[PDB]
C-alpha cells in the first residue's frame, strides 16, 4: 500500500539527495550496510523508479508570471477574487 | 563439462558452416550463442572468432531488444547473464591477459552500433533521457557493467590509455556515442573531466558539435560530481576562454563562477594583464561572453560579484576593463529587461 | 597463371587458397624424386591477410572468413597424410619472408599449430616439430611462449591438453622442453615460469628421459646449426631453473615468489634419470662418439650467468638458497662428467667457482 504516499516519498527523496549532497559518505554507509532491504524493496515494488535510479546512480516566475500580473493589474473584485482562488 | 577434440571441430563446423554437420539443419541464434560460449571455454587462439561471433549476437540482440522497447526476436536474457558472469570470472583469473582487447572489441562494437542506430529509429538536457532509454535495455546495461569491471581493474595499471581510447572512439562516433562516456564520468568523475575540458580546449584552438558535445558531457557529468569540474577548471584558469564558451553554453558552470568570484587578488589582475595581448576582435568575443555569463547565468551570491567588479573600479588597464566592462553589462542588462513589447525573460 | 591466382584473391574464406595450396603441394609431391620461393610466399601472404600487391590494402581483413579458412587448412591438413607436404607447408607459411605480415604470419601459423594440436592432429603436429627443428630458436621459441601464454593462463585443462599431447607426441614434448627453457633463461620476471606451465612441466617428468632418447634418436645430429634448431637436451636451462628457486624472489614486493623452490626441485630430479639414460645410450651403445651429449660449449655460459645473476643480496639473505643452488650445479657437473655430457676436462668450471659464491659444494665439485 505504497502508493498513496507519493508526496511523502517525494518529501523522503527530496531529503535523499539533500542527505548526499552535504554528507555523501554517511548516505553511502547507511545504504550500502542495510543494501539488502533497499533492493528487497526496489525488486518488490517495481513502480519505485526513484529507488531504483538512485540506487543505480550513486515553476519559477516563468509560470507565476501571467498570475501576478493579474494580481498586479487587477482593480475590479472579480479579478482579485478569480486570482486568488487560482 | 570439456569438449572433445572431434567435439571441438563439429562446433566449428556447427558456428562456422552454420549447419551441424550430422543433423544437416541450419543453426539458430541461441544455438550460435551457445557455441560460441563452448568455444570461449577453449582456445584463445581461436576467440578472434568468439570476438566477432558475440559481436554479431550482441547485434542482433541489441535489435531485438530495442525493437521490442520502442514498439511498445526471442528472449536472450538468461544468455546474456551467463555471458557476464563468464567475462567476470575470466576478469577476476587474470586481467592483464584479457582485459586490453576485449575492453577495445567491446567500446569498439559500443560505438559502432551508437553510431549507426541512433537517431534513425522510430522514436529514438536530453542525452540524461537517451541515457535511461539505453538503460531500458539490457544488454548495453551489461556490456557497460562488464566495461566498468574492466576499469576498475585497469585503475593501478594503466587507465590512461583505457579513456584515450574511449574519447577516441567517442570522437569517430560523436554525437551518438557519448551516453556511455557520460554514464562512466557519472562512475569515474576525474579523468574523464579532464579529458573533457582537454578535448574542449583542443576544439577551440582548432576552431579559432564538439564544443556542444563536451558542454552537454559536462552538464551530464555535474550531477553531485560538479565540484571536481570547478577544481579542476580552476586548475586550468590557473595556467582558457574555452571556460567561458563552455559556460555560455553551460548554465551549471556558475557554480564554479562563485567561488571564482573570491579567486580573483592582484595577482589575478598580472595574470590578466598577461593574457592582454589578444586581438580586439578577441577582446570584443571575450567581453561579450563575459557580460552573458555575468548576467544571463549568475544565479548565486552574486552581490559579492558586483562589489568585486564596483571595488576594481574604485591593474590599472584591468581597471579600466573593468569599468567598461560594467557599462557594457549595464546596457546588456536593460536590453533583457526592456524588450519584446508576451512571456517575460529571466 | 596469374588468372588463377586472381580467382583466388577474393574473399578470405574462399576455398580456392585450399585448392591452390593442395595442388602446388601434389606438384611438390610429384616433382619431389626428381628435385618455388614466390609461389609460397604468395601463398602465406594470401593466407597473412596481406594482398598480392607489395603497398595495397589488406586482404579482406580477418573477420569470421579468416576462421574459416583457418579451418578449412586444418581440416585439410589433418586429412593431408603427407608428412613431406605438411612439413613443407608449415615451413613455407611460419618462415620470414619479409612481407608486411610476416610476425602475423608466424603468428597465425603458431596458432593453427595450437589449434591442430587442441583437435589431435598427430601427422599435423609432428611436421609442425619438425619445421620447427627447420626454424630459428628465436622466431620458434617466442611462438611458443606466446602460445603458452595463451593457452596456460586460461582456464585449467590446456595444461591438461598440452600434458596429453606430451605423452601422444615425444618429440613435441622435447621441442616445447626446449621452448620452455629457453623462455625460462633467468633473465627476469617473465622468465620465472608461469604457474600453469611449470605444474605441466613437472607433470610431464615421468618421462623426460624417454622423450630426450626418443629426440635424439629421431635423427642424427649435423654440426651446430645457426642459433640452435631445437636442440633435444634442455639440460641447462633445467638446471639452471633448479638454481633460480630464490631468483624469482631476488628479480622482484621482493617476497611475491618464494614457493617454487620444492617444485622445481622435483623437476630437477628428473636429470638422474635423464642422466643415466643418457650414459647408457651413449657410453654403454656405439653412441658414445661426438661430445657425448649436446653441451655446445654452454656450461661456462651457465656458470657465467649464475655468477652473474646471484648478486642480488646473495650473501645472508639468499645464503642457503645460494648454497643449495651449488650443490644443485655441483650435482649437474658431476652427471655430465660421469655420462660424458661435457667432454672438457677439468678447470672449464672450477676456475668459473672463483666468481662465485664460497661453499662447501664448491670443494666438492672440486673434490
Amino acid at each position: 500500500s505504497s502508493r498513496h504516499l507519493a508526496a511523502f516519498i517525494n518529501k523522503f527523496v527530496q531529503f535523499i539527495h539533500k542527505y548526499i549532497t552535504y554528507n555523501a559518505p554517511a548516505a553511502i554507509s547507511f545504504l550500502q550496510k542495510h543494501a539488502d532491504p533497499l533492493h528487497d524493496l526496489s525488486f518488490d515494488n517495481s513502480d519505485l523508479v526513484m529507488l531504483k535510479s538512485l540506487l543505480a546512480g550513486l515553476l519559477t516566475a516563468a509560470e507565476m508570471a501571467p498570475y501576478m500580473k493579474r494580481l498586479s493589474r487587477g482593480q475590479t473584485v472579480e479579478d482579485l477574487l478569480e486570482v486568488l482562488s487560482d | 563439462a570439456p569438449l572433445s577434440a572431434q567435439e571441438l571441430s563439429q562446433e566449428i563446423k556447427a558456428f562456422l558452416t552454420g549447419v551441424d554437420p550430422i543433423l544437416g539443419h541450419q543453426l539458430s541464434a541461441r544455438e550460435h550463442a551457445r557455441c560460441g560460449l563452448l568455444l570461449l571455454r577453449s582456445l584463445p587462439p581461436a576467440r578472434a572468432a568468439v570476438l566477432d561471433h558475440l559481436r554479431g549476437v550482441f547485434d542482433e540482440s541489441v535489435r531485438a531488444h530495442l525493437a521490442a522497447l520502442d514498439e511498445t526476436g526471442p528472449g536472450l536474457e538468461d544468455v546474456v547473464q551467463e555471458v557476464q558472469q563468464v567475462l567476470s570470472e575470466f576478469i577476476r583469473a587474470n586481467p592483464k591477459a584479457w582485459a586490453p582487447v576485449i575492453s577495445a572489441w567491446s567500446i569498439d562494437l559500443m560505438g559502432q552500433l551508437s553510431s549507426t542506430y541512433s537517431g534513425q529509429h522510430q522514436r529514438v538536457g536530453a542525452l540524461n533521457e537517451l541515457l535511461q532509454l539505453w538503460m531500458g535495455c539490457r544488454a548495453t546495461r551489461t556490456l557497460m557493467d562488464i566495461y566498468v569491471q574492466c576499469l576498475s581493474a585497469l585503475i593501478g595499471s594503466c587507465p590512461d590509455a583505457c579513456v584515450d581510447a574511449l574519447l577516441d572512439t567517442s570522437v569517430q562516433h560523436s554525437p551518438h556515442f557519448d551516453w556511455v562516456v557520460a554514464h562512466i564520468g557519472s562512475s569515474f568523475p576525474g579523468t574523464i573531466i579532464s579529458r573533457v575540458l582537454s578535448c574542449g580546449l583542443k576544439d577551440f584552438c582548432v576552431h579559432g558539435k564538439i564544443a556542444s558535445v563536451v558542454g552537454i558531457l559536462g552538464h551530464l557529468a555535474s550531477r553531485h560530481g560538479d565540484s571536481i569540474r570547478r577544481e579542476l577548471l580552476r586548475m586550468f584558469h590557473d595556467s582558457v576562454p574555452f571556460l567561458l564558451q563552455l559556460a555560455v553554453m553551460s548554465p551549471a558552470l556558475l557554480g564554479t563562477v562563485s567561488g571564482e568570484l573570491v579567486d580573483c587578488p592582484a595577482v589575478l589582475s598580472q595574470l590578466q594583464q598577461h593574457l592582454q595581448g589578444f586581438p580586439r576582435e578577441e577582446l570584443d568575443n571575450m567581453l561579450n561572453l563575459a557580460v552573458h555569463l555575468v548576467s544571463q547565468a549568475s544565479g548565486a551570491g552574486a552581490y559579492r560579484l558586483l562589489q568585486f567588479l564596483v571595488d576594481t573600479a574604485m591593474p590599472d588597464t584591468v581597471r579600466e576593463a573593468c569599468d567598461r566592462l560594467i557599462q557594457l553589462l549595464l546596457l546588456h542588462l536593460q536590453k533583457l529587461v526592456h524588450h519584446r513589447g508576451p512571456p517575460p525573460r529571466l | 597463371m596469374s588468372d588463377i591466382r586472381h580467382s583466388l584473391l577474393r574473399r578470405d574464406a574462399l576455398s580456392a587458397a585450399k585448392e591452390v595450396l593442395y595442388h602446388l603441394d601434389i606438384y611438390f609431391s610429384s616433382q619431389l624424386q626428381s628435385a618455388d620461393k614466390g609461389p609460397v610466399e604468395l601463398l602465406e601472404e594470401f593466407v597473412f591477410q596481406v594482398p598480392k600487391e607489395r603497398s595495397a590494402q589488406p586482404k579482406r581483413l580477418n573477420s569470421l572468413q579468416e576462421l574459416q579458412l583457418l579451418e578449412i587448412m586444418c581440416n585439410y591438413f589433418q586429412e593431408q597424410t603427407k608428412d613431406s607436404v605438411r612439413q613443407i607447408i608449415f615451413s613455407s607459411l611460419f618462415s620470414p619472408q619479409g612481407n608486411k605480415a610476416d610476425d602475423s604470419r608466424m603468428s597465425l601459423l603458431g596458432k593453427l599449430v595450437s589449434m591442430a594440436v587442441a583437435v589431435c592432429r598427430i601427422p599435423v603436429l609432428e611436421c609442425a616439430a619438425s619445421w620447427l627443428q627447420r626454424t630459428p630458436v628465436v622466431y620458434c621459441v617466442r611462438l611458443a611462449k606466446a602460445l603458452v601464454d595463451d593457452y596456460c593462463c586460461l582456464v585449467p585443462g590446456s595444461i591438461q591438453t598440452l600434458k596429453q599431447i606430451f605423452s601422444a607426441s615425444p618429440r613435441f614434448c622435447c621441442q616445447f622442453i626446449t621452448s620452455v627453457t629457453a623462455l625460462y633463461d633467468l633473465s627476469s620476471d617473465d622468465l620465472i615460469p608461469p604457474m600453469d606451465l611449470l605444474e605441466m612441466i613437472v607433470t610431464w617428468i615421468f618421462e623426460d628421459p624417454r622423450l630426450i632418447l626418443i629426440t635424439f634418436l629421431n635423427t642424427p645430429i649435423a654440426a651446430n646449426l645457426p642459433i640452435g634448431f631445437l636442440e633435444l637436451t634442455p639440460l641447462v636451462g633445467l638446471i639452471r631453473w633448479c638454481v633460480k628457486a630464490p631468483l624469482a624472489y631476488k628479480r622482484k614486493g621482493v617476497g611475491m615468489d618464494r614457493d617454487s623452490h620444492l617444485l622445481y626441485s622435483k623437476l630437477h630430479l628428473s636429470v638422474l634419470q635423464v642422466l643415466m639414460t643418457l650414459q647408457l645410450h651413449l657410453t654403454e651403445k656405439n653412441l658414445y662418439g661426438r661430445l657425448g651429449l649436446i653441451l655446445f660449449d654452454h656450461m661456462v655460459p651457465l656458470v657465467e650467468e649464475i655468477n652473474r645473476l646471484a648478486d642480488e643480496l646473495n650473501p645472508l639473505n639468499a645464503s642457503q638458497e645460494i648454497e643449495l643452488s651449488l650443490d644443485r650445479l655441483a650435482q649437474a657437473l658431476q652427471v655430465a662428467m660421469a655420462s660424458g655430457a661435457l667432454l672438457c676436462t677439468r678447470d672449464d668450471l672450477r676456475t668459473l667457482c672463483s666468481r662465485l659464491p664460497h661453499n662447501n659444494l664448491l670443494q666438492l665439485v672440486i673434490s
